[PDB]
């Protein structure tokens, strides 16, 4: 459809790339006998490949003249699963990280040695901010209205 | 100039310290001292060096 | 005199040091202000001499420590033996070592890496080893798993004694200074006891077990119907009937009848014409002879009891006219300084390694060794760049030892004095050998290159055109050829078959080893060889030498083992320490090193190895063209590494992709090397600034600063990088050319 | 230029360019 | 030839002179900081560039700073 | 090529003569104190 | 056993604590969820 | 001013070698000389200008002479696309009689190099077809770099 | 006993000459004005670079002009025929 991009369930190149794998797997295969570890290991390798591309088709994504799966990362409604919808986790997970580490930063600032709480972390409080940033977002936008998120005396010096 | 245990934040443009806060140790009250304020401060430089001496009118913000 | 010294307890062990990170220096004790902080703890983390200044507690460090580098060698053998037990095809390899590749790592099936493991034979399926153990099993006469089993678990038992004893020597019973320094004994006991007994110990094993098991391995028999080791050693009439001389029992040796041992004790050149490999009898005779030489060789040196050499008067005696008061005052140095017998042991040691690894291609002494290319081409590269590190090592520490621990108040005595005195000579003599060597041999490489692309080849230094043939090497194969005719008369053949005597040996296909050629090809590399060993000498001496002081820096050693630059005075004195003399010398080093490991893997694939047809007709893996390409340096772009290299860049989709992948992972890491080596740390420092503003406009700003790494740590990551990056890609080039084609 | 006076014209045209270009090295030193 | 210069902040550390392998840098009296000592560069034709003497002043910024300039025979460090 | 004898003219009175002239005229002038 | 706890709480063993962890949750995940190109939500 | 260097008396005074070395690099700063002036600067960048474009001219005429003595303009001209533009000859005492054989490609006499700058193709566009009107244009730009 | 002095400077900075010997004559008188009524008009170095120079530029002109068919090879000239262009070009 997009882009001049056949789906992948009719691509007529991937089912080379699916039979040419299997091929070779069989071929790899007829060099043991049916009841050795190397051969169910190759046929726990091949029922994993067919899983494989009986997955891809299913979903929605579309291949390539070359029988190959193409990534719109546009924003298409219909192929929000390849792009912003993982996209979306991992900026929850990365905000998450950092809020907690800003977090445990500014709690260890106001202490007796800072320094020494650098080199070694004090587990409880760590755990507690941990588990406190689950909420990050709606920690992060009240510190933004509240106007406790920058600072203005910045020490920054240039002659 | 200021008052002992006075936390006062820098304006020497070529300070490491720049607009940093610092308490003071000790000020001399000669006649003739051109830098006579000593403030420490919590953070060293790039030399290590944590105390320097500036002038009363260099730097002030309470 | 001599006798035991210890003393009891010295350091309760507890936790209290462990919590605090920084403990053993008390700069840095303190805490960390800065991020440079993290760095030079694991820098000097290590220096024991640099902590403390007596030599007592330095040696029961260095004692402990080196319980602790035991300890880990004996985890790391017995690991290696356990995996040869539980996930090798050994047993099937036994059955036919000439269509089984080794194997024995396995790998977990999770994310598609499956495929490494390939199909090796015999039913299994796994990485192919290129360790060589198991024809070192081969020839111990290990035939079971089980006989593996077992010895992994004495290992680990053996790891634990050793962190034992480690713990002990330095918590409950820990010497003094006065025990360490009885060097008389100690090279007794290492000469008499560790050497000779060990040597003793092995022919037995030999003798009892390994000849018997491996004589029965070649007769063809199955490896399951031998019998087991024991049936050896109670049944004399059952190992009699391979060498009848056992019936003779143990009186030959005693009525100095022994010549009837010449059954098992023989001396017999060549290698055994069915495993491609020494002769076993050869070897325990080997054996037997050395430990009797260092057991006799063990009693030199004086003892308290009376008699014996003492390495002092031995050291005075030695003055002659030319070279002062002779070796007057070295005694002193060599048990007052724990670095100025680093230097000798690890120069010792590198060129040892050197040695051997120059031996075991030559004179294979494990049966299937020659055949499998694989092993025989990673046995040689690794054990070369271990005696190219170790050699750097010994510089850098005669380095340290000059730098600080030398002193003249007692060093008027002119022989280090002498050599100190005329380095402006020493120095200046070899520069110019090395421009020379350089000329005389690069030079030669660029004239037949400009030869040949000009037409006109019959102006190039071939072996058609004005030839170079070395004829020193060509006498000196010619005379072992004849030895076992004239100066050997009672060694059946010789030595090796590398010499031009001899003829071919085959392993069933493949050959082992045949009379090697020497030309022009030879000659030219040999001098290469030997300029960039030059080259790196001159980097490690003129280091060594200007240690103290030199016209620049009269007052370098208040300065110093290890620091950056005496400021941008001077026109510029950056990079003017020891230290830096190891950096530069490194590169060399490497250099070198590549330089010999491509001589060797090209030589041998073009005129030693390849497969032999019935008839006589061999032919080579490349052709025999390395007499005739390697004479330009586009021979070696694309003859050796266009050419060669066409097997690691396709071998994507096969059991051997993790070699291709590595590859590029080493390119990668060589040419991030390059940052650090090019660049400067003002430019960073003052970026990180840029940055560190950024972090406190948010709150984020670490209490620790993050300085930018020093001028010595950018110079050590850059060269650890770089020397990482070039041994890895030479690594897989070299085994995915070798497994594939080998 | 494939007779033969016109690289005698293009030789004396040089060195009179030549010339120039001393001259004026000679003023910018 | 190279140019040292010593600014009004020397608390008369004294390290600049004892650091300094070449006798360029010697005390005055200079009434002041606190003892009435400051820094003085009366041989800066002796300075070779060596930068030991910024690397002790242990100012704000700096107080004695050196200036690379012409280059000569002793600036060099030459002995041959 | 008409002349086709001046390029065994040339290179070798520019790659040869002219070089060991104008290297002889910059030596004496760069080794001089005036 | 106190000073245990404040090595235990070090940053190199944290570390290998923390990034060990996440390695053996990572290749449980994959080993269950192989082959995952889109989120099937 | 009494050595290599006239422009500055700090590598005037420079005993070592190096006064050589930054000689030739400081050449160009006419700002950070000595006794310079906002008039003298000026005036040496306009001269230093009319020296550049006379090199750039000189250049232009080179390629023009030698294409049209040395080149096979005109036989391109009439098959552009089964002949190879030649650059100019080539000879080298050092040439052995293979690079000869080797090297003498395209329909030239002797031994040549082939033009990949695509000077052909651009003086063909705009309207040259013999080697007379190369040698023109060449003699006119030799006259353009005088003026 | 001492070595420094500040009238014998020369000793006391080693401009010794290691090496002199201070023979005013050593060859034949015959031979001597034999050689240098030859090679005197050498002497005049302002009369002998612009001699040199000249002379190496026609010694290298006549012999690079005046060359021999054998001798060189870009001289001789190709005498066999030339390969084609890849691409159907000549
Ligand atoms: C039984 C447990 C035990 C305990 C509680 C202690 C306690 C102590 N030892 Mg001790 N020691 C032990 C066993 C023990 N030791 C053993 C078995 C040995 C023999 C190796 C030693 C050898 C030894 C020496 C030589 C020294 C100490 C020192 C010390 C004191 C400070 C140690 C410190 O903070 O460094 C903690 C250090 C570590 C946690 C580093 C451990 C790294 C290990 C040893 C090597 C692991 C290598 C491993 C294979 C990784 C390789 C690379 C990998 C990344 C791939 C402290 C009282 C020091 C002292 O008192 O000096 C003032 C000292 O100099 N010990
Ligand atoms: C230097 C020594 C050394 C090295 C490099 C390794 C390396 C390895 N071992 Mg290993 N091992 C060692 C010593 C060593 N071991 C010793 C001394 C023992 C005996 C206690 C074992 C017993 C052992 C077992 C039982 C297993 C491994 C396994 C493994 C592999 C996976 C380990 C993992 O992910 O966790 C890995 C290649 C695993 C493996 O290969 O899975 C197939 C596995 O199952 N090892
Ligand atoms: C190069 C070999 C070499 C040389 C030159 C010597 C030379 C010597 N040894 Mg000697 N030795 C050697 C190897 C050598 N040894 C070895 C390999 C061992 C073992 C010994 C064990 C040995 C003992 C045990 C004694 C000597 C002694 C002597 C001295 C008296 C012997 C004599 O001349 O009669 C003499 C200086 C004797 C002596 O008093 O020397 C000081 C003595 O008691 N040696
Ligand atoms: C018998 C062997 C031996 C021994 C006992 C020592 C012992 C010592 N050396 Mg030494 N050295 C050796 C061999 C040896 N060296 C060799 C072969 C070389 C040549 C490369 C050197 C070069 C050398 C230099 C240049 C210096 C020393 C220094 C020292 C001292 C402090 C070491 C320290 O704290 O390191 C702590 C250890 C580390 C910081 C580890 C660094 C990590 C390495 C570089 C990377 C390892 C790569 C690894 C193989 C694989 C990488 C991939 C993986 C990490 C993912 C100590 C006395 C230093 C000193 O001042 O002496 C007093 C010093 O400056 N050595
Ligand atoms: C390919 C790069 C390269 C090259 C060619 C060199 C070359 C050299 N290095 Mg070296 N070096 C390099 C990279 C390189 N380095 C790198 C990357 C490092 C960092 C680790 C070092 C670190 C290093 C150190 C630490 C030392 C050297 C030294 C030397 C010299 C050894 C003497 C010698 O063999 O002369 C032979 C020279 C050559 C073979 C160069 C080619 C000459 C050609 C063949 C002749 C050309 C003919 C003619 C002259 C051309 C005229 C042209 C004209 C007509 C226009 C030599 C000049 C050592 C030194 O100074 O010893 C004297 C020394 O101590 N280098
Ligand atoms: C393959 C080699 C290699 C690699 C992987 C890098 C990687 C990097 N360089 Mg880099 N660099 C290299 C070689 C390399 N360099 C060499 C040879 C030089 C010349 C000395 C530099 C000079 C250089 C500069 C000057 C800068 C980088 C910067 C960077 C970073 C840019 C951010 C990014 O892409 O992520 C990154 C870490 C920049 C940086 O710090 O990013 C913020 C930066 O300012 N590099
Ligand atoms: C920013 C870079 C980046 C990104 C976005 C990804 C993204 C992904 N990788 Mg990947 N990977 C990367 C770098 C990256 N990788 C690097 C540098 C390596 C080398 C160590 C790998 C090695 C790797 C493997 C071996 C596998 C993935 C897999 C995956 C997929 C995760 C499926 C899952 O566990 O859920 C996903 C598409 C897995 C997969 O199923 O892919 C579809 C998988 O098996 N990656
Ligand atoms: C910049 C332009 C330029 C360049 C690079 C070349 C290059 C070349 N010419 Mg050439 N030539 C040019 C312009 C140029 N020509 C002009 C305008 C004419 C007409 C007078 C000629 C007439 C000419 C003849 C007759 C011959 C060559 C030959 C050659 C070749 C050997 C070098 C030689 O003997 O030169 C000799 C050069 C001259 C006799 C005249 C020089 C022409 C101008 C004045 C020089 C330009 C000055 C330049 C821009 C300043 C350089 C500055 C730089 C050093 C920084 C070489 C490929 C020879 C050949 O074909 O060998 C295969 C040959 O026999 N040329
Ligand atoms: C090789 C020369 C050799 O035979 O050495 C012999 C000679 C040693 O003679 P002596 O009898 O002084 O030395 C014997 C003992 O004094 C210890 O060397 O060594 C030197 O003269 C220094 C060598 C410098 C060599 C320059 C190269
Ligand atoms: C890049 C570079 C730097 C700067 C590079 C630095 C500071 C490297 C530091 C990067 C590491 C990765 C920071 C440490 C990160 C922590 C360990 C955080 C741990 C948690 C997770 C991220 C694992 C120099 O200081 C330098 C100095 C001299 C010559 C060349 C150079 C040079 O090239
Ligand atoms: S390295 Fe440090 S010291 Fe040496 S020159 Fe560069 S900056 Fe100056």
């Amino acid at each position: 459809d997009v882009a001049g991009l056949t789906p992948c369930k009719e691509s007529k190149g991937f089912a080379k790339r699916e039979k040419q794998e299997i091929k070779k797997l069989e071929s790899r295969l007829k060099l043991y006998a049916p009841d050795s570890a190397p051969a169910l290991a190759l046929n726990a390798t091949i029922e994993k490949t067919k899983r494989r591309f009986a997955f891809y088709g299913n979903e929605g994504l579309l291949c390539g003249t070359d029988g190959l799966p193409h990534l719109i990362v546009d924003g298409d409604q219909a192929h929000l699963g390849e792009f912003v919808y993982p996209g979306l986790v991992f900026l929850y997970i990365a905000g998450w990280i950092g809020w907690v580490g800003r977090a445990y930063l500014i709690d260890v600032r106001t202490s007796k040695k800072p320094t020494e709480k650098e080199i070694i972390i004090d587990v409880p409080l760590a755990l507690r901010i941990m588990s406190k940033g689950l909420t990050w977002p709606v920690a992060a936008i009240g510190e933004l209205r509240s106007g406790k998120l920058v600072e203005k005396s910045a020490n920054i010096t240039v002659s | 100039g200021p008052k002992r245990g006075s936390i006062v934040k820098v304006l020497r443009r070529e300070s490491y310290w720049f607009n940093d806060t610092g308490k003071v140790v000790a000020v001399d009250q000669a006649p003739g001292v051109r830098y006579p304020v000593v403030v420490r401060f919590d953070k060293v430089n790039y030399a290590g060096v944590s105390t320097n001496n500036y002038s009363p009118d260099e730097l002030e913000a309470a | 005199e001599v006798k035991i010294m210890v003393e009891k307890d010295p350091v309760k062990t507890s936790f209290e040091k462990w919590a605090k990170p920084g403990h053993f220096s008390r700069t840095l004790a303190k805490g960390p202000n800065t991020t440079t902080w993290i760095w030079n703890l694991h820098a000097d983390a290590h220096d024991f001499d640099s902590h403390t200044n007596d030599l007592e507690e330095i040696s029961r460090k260095v004692f402990s420590a080196h319980f602790g580098q035991l300890a880990v060698i004996f985890i790391w053998l017995s690991g290696m033996y356990f995996h040869g037990a539980r996930f090798s095809n050994y047993e099937a390899w036994l059955s036919d070592p000439t269509h089984i590749k080794p194997s024995a790592q396995v790998v977990w099936p999770i994310v598609g890496q499956k495929i490494l493991n390939g199909d090796v034979g015999g039913g299994f399926q796994g990485i192919q080893i290129t360790s060589g153990f198991f024809q070192l099993w081969r020839a111990s006469g290990i035939t079971s798993e089980l006989q593996l089993y077992t010895t992994a678990i004495g290992g680990l038992i053996f790891a634990a004694l050793m962190l034992f004893a480690g713990w002990f020597h330095y918590h409950k019973a820990a010497p003094k200074l006065a025990w360490f320094q009885n060097v008389e004994s100690m090279l007794n006991h290492h000469l008499a006891g560790l050497l000779g007994l060990g040597s003793l110990a092995w022919a037995g094993h030999q003798v009892h077990v390994s000849l018997p098991i491996n004589r029965l391995l070649d007769a063809g028999v199955d490896p399951k119907e031998i019998p087991l080791p024991h049936e050896f050693i109670l049944n004399r009439d059952l190992l009699a009937q391979l060498y009848p001389s056992f019936s003779k029992g143990l009186t030959p040796f005693f009525t100095l009848n022994w010549s009837e041992y010449s059954d098992f004790l023989t001396f017999r050149g060549g290698l055994n014409p069915v495993t491609g490999g020494l002769w076993l009898t050869d070897t325990a005779h080997h054996h037997l002879a050395i430990a009797v030489l260092f057991l006799v060789a063990g009693h030199m040196y004086r003892t308290n009891f009376g008699i014996g050499h003492s390495m002092k008067e031995i050291l005075e005696a030695h003055k002659g006219p030319f070279t002062g008061e002779g070796h007057k005052g070295l005694y002193e140095i060599l048990t007052t300084s724990w670095h100025a017998q680093l230097a000798i042991n690890l120069a010792m040691l590198g060129s040892l390694t050197i040695i051997v690894a120059h031996h075991m291609y030559a004179m294979p002494p494990y049966p299937y060794l020659a055949t499998d290319y694989a092993t025989q081409l990673s046995l040689f590269t690794h054990h070369m760049w271990i005696g190219g590190f170790l050699v750097v090592g010994a510089a850098a520490h005669a380095a340290i030892f000059m730098v600080r621990d030398y002193d003249p108040t007692t060093q008027y005595n002119n022989l280090l004095d002498r050599v100190l005195r005329h380095r402006d000579a020493i120095i200046s003599h070899l520069n110019w050998v090395c421009i020379f060597l350089g000329f005389h041999s690069f030079g030669l490489y660029i004239h037949n290159d400009t030869m040949s692309a000009l037409g006109r080849p019959q102006d190039m230094f071939s072996d058609t055109a004005i030839q170079l043939q070395p004829v020193f090497a060509q006498w000196i194969q010619n005379t072992h050829a004849l030895a076992p005719s004239l100066t050997a008369p009672n060694a059946t053949a010789s030595t090796s078959l590398t010499w031009g005597g001899g003829d071919l040996v085959a392993v069933g296909g493949k050959v082992a080893l045949l009379p090697i050629p020497l030309g022009t090809a030879d000659f030219l590399v040999h001098h290469i060889h030997a300029f960039t060993i030059h080259v790196t000498v001159l980097i490690l001496l003129k280091g060594v030498l200007f240690a103290r002081s030199s016209r620049l820096i009269p007052d370098k050693a208040n300065l110093g083992f290890r620091f950056p630059c005496d400021g941008p005075g001077r026109g510029g004195t950056c990079q003017v320490s020891a230290w830096d003399h190891v950096f530069l010398g490194l590169f060399w080093m490497y250099n070198a090193i590549s330089v010999v490991i491509f001589h060797f893997s090209w030589k041998m694939q073009s005129d030693v190895w390849g497969s032999i047809s019935d008839q006589g007709v061999v032919t080579h893996i490349t052709g025999g063209n390395f007499a005739q390409s390697s004479i330009t340096i586009n021979g070696w772009l694309r003859d050796f590494l266009w050419a060669q290299a066409s097997q690691v860049i396709q071998s994507y989709g096969s059991s051997l992709s993790a070699y291709g992948l590595l590859f590029l992972g080493a390119h990668f890491v060589w040419a991030f090397s390059l940052m650090f080596l090019f660049s400067g740390r003002g430019y960073w420092q003052e970026l990180i600034e840029s940055i560190v503003w950024a972090h406190n406009k948010l709150k984020v700003a670490p209490a620790i600063q993050p300085r930018a790494l020093s001028i010595v740590q950018g110079r050590a990551v850059g060269v650890a990088h770089y020397l990482l990056g070039g041994i890895a890609t030479t690594w897989a080039f070299f085994l995915a050319r070798i497994i594939s084609v080998g | 230029s494939i007779s033969d006076s016109q690289i005698i014209v293009a030789l004396v045209s040089a060195f009179i360019t030549g010339i120039l270009a001393l001259r004026l090295g000679k003023s910018l030193y | 030839a190279h140019s040292v210069k010593i600014y009004d902040t020397c608390i008369g550390c004294t390290q600049c002179v004892r650091a300094c392998p070449t006798d360029v840098l010697e005390m005055v009296p200079w009434d002041g900081c606190k003892a009435s000592q400051i820094a003085s560069a009366p041989r800066t034709e002796d300075c070779v560039g060596c930068k030991r003497c910024e690397s002790a002043c242990p100012t704000d910024f700096l107080s004695v700073r050196v200036y690379l300039g012409a280059e000569t025979t002793r600036s060099m460090g030459l002995a041959y | 090529m008409t002349a086709s004898y001046l390029p065994s003219i040339f290179v070798p009175l520019i790659g040869l003569v002219f070089p060991a002239i104008t290297m002889a005229s910059l030596f004496i002038y760069i080794e001089q104190d005036e | 056993m106190q000073d245990v706890k404040t090595y235990l709480s070090t940053a190199p063993v944290l570390a290998t604590l923390w990034f060990g962890f996440l390695a053996g949750l990572l290749i449980e995940i994959n080993r269950f969820f192989p082959d995952a190109l889109v989120l099937p939500l | 001013a009494s050595r290599f260097p006239k422009f500055s008396r700090g590598l005037s005074q420079d005993p070592t070698t190096r006064r050589i070395w930054f000689g030739i690099a400081t050449a160009h700063d006419f700002e950070s000389h000595d006794d310079m002036t906002e008039e003298r600067l000026y005036q040496k960048i306009f001269a230093s200008h009319f020296g550049q474009l006379a090199i750039i001219f000189l250049w232009t005429s080179g390629n023009l002479f030698h294409v049209a003595w040395q080149g096979n303009f005109e036989a391109w001209g009439q098959d552009p696309l089964h002949v190879r533009p030649i650059a100019h000859a080539i000879w080298d005492p050092h040439f052995g009689q293979p690079a000869v054989e080797a090297f003498t490609r395209g329909g030239a006499s002797g031994p040549v190099n082939i033009a990949y700058s695509g000077v052909y193709q651009w003086w063909y566009t705009i309207g040259l077809r013999t080697n007379q009107d190369l040698y023109g244009g060449s003699i006119f730009l030799l006259f353009v770099s005088a003026l | 006993s001492v070595y420094f002095d500040l009238g014998e400077i020369d000793n006391t900075t080693g401009n010794w000459d290691l090496y002199g010997n201070d023979d005013p004559n050593r060859y034949n008188g015959f031979q001597n004005k034999f050689f240098e009524t030859f090679a005197g008009a050498f002497t005049k170095r302002g009369l002998l670079l612009k001699f040199l120079v000249l002379g190496g530029a026609t010694t290298i002109g006549y012999l690079g002009s005046t060359s021999s068919p054998d001798l060189l090879a870009i001289k001789n000239g190709p005498k066999q025929v030339p390969v084609m262009g890849p691409r159907g070009r000549k």
